[PDB]
Protein backbone atom coordinates (compact mmCIF):
# COMPACT_ATOMS: atom_id res chain seq x y z
CA UNK A 1 0.00 0.00 0.00
CA UNK A 2 1.14 3.66 -0.37
CA UNK A 3 1.86 5.35 2.64
CA UNK A 4 2.09 9.15 3.02
CA UNK A 5 5.61 10.39 3.71
CA UNK A 6 6.71 14.40 4.33
CA UNK A 7 10.16 15.20 3.26
CA UNK A 8 12.04 18.32 4.15
CA UNK A 9 14.69 18.86 1.65
CA UNK A 10 17.77 21.81 2.29
CA UNK A 11 19.04 22.66 -1.10
CA UNK A 12 23.10 22.22 -1.46
CA UNK A 13 24.64 24.68 -3.13
CA UNK A 14 27.22 23.40 -6.26
CA UNK A 15 28.40 26.03 -7.75
CA UNK A 16 25.91 28.37 -9.27
CA UNK A 17 23.26 25.84 -8.65
CA UNK A 18 21.21 25.03 -5.84
CA UNK A 19 20.56 21.14 -5.91
CA UNK A 20 18.17 18.80 -4.67
CA UNK A 21 19.95 15.37 -5.55
CA UNK A 22 17.69 13.36 -7.21
CA UNK A 23 15.87 12.58 -10.73
CA UNK A 24 12.53 12.61 -12.12
CA UNK A 25 10.18 10.87 -14.45
CA UNK A 26 6.49 11.05 -15.25
CA UNK A 27 4.29 13.95 -15.85
CA UNK A 28 1.06 14.48 -17.72
CA UNK A 29 2.82 14.34 -21.54
CA UNK A 30 5.54 11.57 -20.74
CA UNK A 31 4.71 7.54 -21.60
CA UNK A 32 3.24 6.65 -17.78
CA UNK A 33 3.55 2.80 -19.52
CA UNK A 34 6.95 3.48 -19.44
CA UNK A 35 7.67 3.69 -15.64
CA UNK A 36 8.81 1.01 -13.87
CA UNK A 37 7.45 2.29 -10.20
CA UNK A 38 4.43 2.88 -10.66
CA UNK A 39 1.24 0.33 -9.49
CA UNK A 40 -1.41 1.94 -12.04
CA UNK A 41 0.77 1.78 -15.86
CA UNK A 42 -1.98 4.83 -16.48
CA UNK A 43 -0.40 7.01 -13.61
CA UNK A 44 1.13 10.30 -15.27
CA UNK A 45 2.09 11.50 -12.08
CA UNK A 46 5.82 12.56 -11.10
CA UNK A 47 8.47 9.82 -9.52
CA UNK A 48 11.66 9.98 -8.19
CA UNK A 49 13.61 7.27 -10.48
CA UNK A 50 17.59 8.23 -8.67
CA UNK A 51 18.57 9.28 -5.59
CA UNK A 52 22.41 11.20 -5.18
CA UNK A 53 24.50 9.45 -2.47
CA UNK A 54 24.99 12.07 -0.21
CA UNK A 55 22.84 14.76 -1.73
CA UNK A 56 20.07 16.71 -0.08
CA UNK A 57 17.14 14.17 -0.71
CA UNK A 58 18.97 10.95 0.24
CA UNK A 59 19.52 12.48 3.45
CA UNK A 60 15.97 13.83 3.99
CA UNK A 61 14.86 10.10 3.60
CA UNK A 62 13.56 10.17 0.01
CA UNK A 63 13.64 7.09 -1.83
CA UNK A 64 13.56 5.86 -5.60
CA UNK A 65 9.90 4.97 -6.31
CA UNK A 66 8.15 7.80 -4.15
CA UNK A 67 5.41 9.71 -6.13
CA UNK A 68 5.59 13.15 -5.12
CA UNK A 69 1.96 14.85 -4.63
CA UNK A 70 3.27 18.30 -3.67
CA UNK A 71 6.21 20.42 -3.78
CA UNK A 72 5.81 23.65 -1.43
CA UNK A 73 2.08 23.21 -1.97
CA UNK A 74 1.55 22.87 -5.58
CA UNK A 75 0.40 20.14 -6.74
CA UNK A 76 2.33 17.43 -9.11
CA UNK A 77 -0.37 14.82 -10.03
CA UNK A 78 -1.35 16.23 -13.10
CA UNK A 79 1.58 18.80 -14.34
CA UNK A 80 3.92 18.18 -17.04
CA UNK A 81 7.28 16.89 -17.01
CA UNK A 82 8.97 20.20 -17.44
CA UNK A 83 6.57 22.11 -14.84
CA UNK A 84 7.47 19.95 -12.35
CA UNK A 85 11.13 20.33 -13.01
CA UNK A 86 10.61 23.97 -12.51
CA UNK A 87 8.65 23.77 -9.93
CA UNK A 88 11.63 21.80 -7.72
CA UNK A 89 14.74 23.71 -8.99
CA UNK A 90 13.16 27.37 -8.69
CA UNK A 91 16.19 29.20 -7.13
CA UNK A 92 14.73 31.80 -4.82
CA UNK A 93 13.43 28.11 -2.81
CA UNK A 94 16.50 26.62 -0.66
CA UNK A 95 14.00 24.84 1.44
CA UNK A 96 11.31 22.16 -0.29
CA UNK A 97 8.82 20.44 1.15
CA UNK A 98 7.65 17.86 -0.73
CA UNK A 99 4.52 15.60 -0.08
CA UNK A 100 4.80 11.91 -1.38
CA UNK A 101 3.64 8.45 -1.00
CA UNK A 102 5.86 5.42 -1.16
CA UNK A 103 4.72 1.76 -1.96
CA UNK A 104 5.00 -0.18 1.28
CA UNK A 105 5.09 -3.89 2.89
CA UNK A 106 4.09 -4.84 5.95
CA UNK A 107 7.32 -6.69 7.61
CA UNK A 108 8.08 -9.21 9.84
CA UNK A 109 4.81 -11.50 8.83
CA UNK A 110 6.35 -14.26 9.98
CA UNK A 111 8.68 -13.48 13.41
CA UNK B 1 11.00 7.30 -20.43
CA UNK B 2 12.76 10.75 -20.16
CA UNK B 3 14.37 11.37 -16.62
CA UNK B 4 15.66 14.89 -15.56
CA UNK B 5 18.29 15.41 -12.74
CA UNK B 6 17.93 18.17 -10.43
Amino acid sequence: TAVVQRVEIHKLRQGENLILGFSIGGGIDQDPSQNPFSEDKTDKGIYVTRVSEGGPAEIAGLQIGDKIMQVNGWDMTMVTHDQARKRLTKRSEEVVRLLVTRQSLQKAVQQ
Amino acid sequence: YPTSII
